[PDB]
């Protein structure tokens, strides 16, 4: 199956600050990766699809570029309410699969 | 506008099939593609598998062919049913749209001997 | 618009289609050429009441909302009128679901009768992508 290899596993950040996130594909996908967002006792929430297409009901300062294998999902002075998981998903090639995830935290 | 939730048991034993459901409000199933999705304990996520318009299922290799979605318009809800469930089993599911814009509030399933 | 061949060819790569769901940017190419003659604008209005939209002659009975279709289903939870501008974002967005379903390409009816079965990669040939 196509591994996608999220980094780093965790980043603190203070908010205010912006950060990136990448996910690399094992393979090429395209333009198909898409970034989540999960918060504890909470479901999924999509963010960006199609690596960079924006989502309507999602803060601007969320914004994804890259295609092929390699991936960043970047957070635009980050607020206190993006503290929690994010998983990139490709859709390319089936079974769809997401990358480990990467915890964003205060520091 | 649209609703999904997931419903049934949380705790089953070892080697039963475990079966959920997803109740859809807002707009018939006959409309989209169907997912079910699981997480792990260690922040590990798993796609199952959808159910497209026409009938047909794609299922994650990963699960051996012991899945099973079907639906059902008249209750306008589809399912999910796992057999043969282990330990390894145990996990968070969701039912969500293929689009990935409705997701269900996921339920917690332990399987345990006990 | 109406694209040019390579053009097209370039833009669908962009847009993720080289080798989505297993079929390859050949494929779509082909199938742009005879379901629309590659012509962002391109609109016929069917027996049933419904009309195909677009470069890939999406259908508004069962994909998109154009309001005047009996049994509208909008799979693609999007307005057919979106499917006819020049950029074929949305137009690739819903032909990655229509797609995605086991029926696969054989959606595009053109593309079943001249595509499928054809030396699919010729219509990428000679192109810089």
């Amino acid at each position: 199956d196509i591994v996608l290899t999220q980094s780093p596993a965790t980043l603190s950040v203070t908010p205010g600050n912006s950060v990136s996130l990448s996910c690399r594909a094992s393979q090429s996908i395209g333009n198909n990766l898409h970034w989540y967002q999960q918060k504890s006792h909470e479901s999924p929430r999509l963010l960006i699809k199609y690596a960079s297409q924006s989502i309507s009901g999602i803060p601007s300062r969320f914004s994804g570029s890259g295609s092929g294998t390699d991936f960043t999902l970047s957070i635009n002075s980050v607020e206190t309410e993006d503290f929690g998981m994010y998983f990139c998903q490709q859709s390319n090639a089936w079974p769809y699969t997401f990358g480990g995830g990467t915890k964003l935290e205060i520091k | 506008d649209v609703q999904l939730q997931e419903s049934g048991p949380s705790l089953v034993k070892p080697s039963q099939t475990l079966s959920l459901t997803c109740s859809v409000t807002g707009d018939s199933i006959t409309s989209d593609y169907w997912s079910w999705i699981r997480k792990f304990p260690g922040n590990r996520l798993e796609y199952m598998g959808y159910v497209s318009y026409s009938g047909s299922t794609y299922y994650n290799p990963s699960l051996k062919s012991r899945i099973s979605i079907t639906r059902d318009t008249s209750k306008n809800q589809y399912y999910l049913d796992l057999n043969s469930v282990t330990t390894e089993d145990t996990a968070t599911y969701y039912c969500a749209n293929w689009d990935g814009d409705y997701w269900g509030q996921g339920t917690l399933v332990t399987v345990s001997a006990a | 618009k109406v694209f040019g061949r390579c053009e097209l060819a370039a833009a669908m790569k962009r847009h993720g289609l080289d080798n989505y769901r297993g079929y390859s940017l050949g494929n779509w190419v082909c199938a742009a050429k005879f379901e629309s003659n590659f012509n962002t604008q391109a609109t016929n209005r069917n027996t049933d009441g419904s009309t195909d939209y677009g470069i890939l002659q999406i259908n508004s009975r069962w994909w998109c909302n154009d309001g005047r279709t009996p049994g509208s289903r909008n799979l693609c939870n999007i307005p057919c009128s979106a499917l006819l501008s020049s950029d074929i974002t949305a137009s690739v967005n819903c032909a990655k679901k229509i797609v995605s379903d086991g029926n696969g390409m054989n959606a595009w009816v053109a593309w079943r009768n001249r595509c499928k079965g054809t030396d699919v990669q010729a219509w990428i040939r000679g192109c810089r992508l």
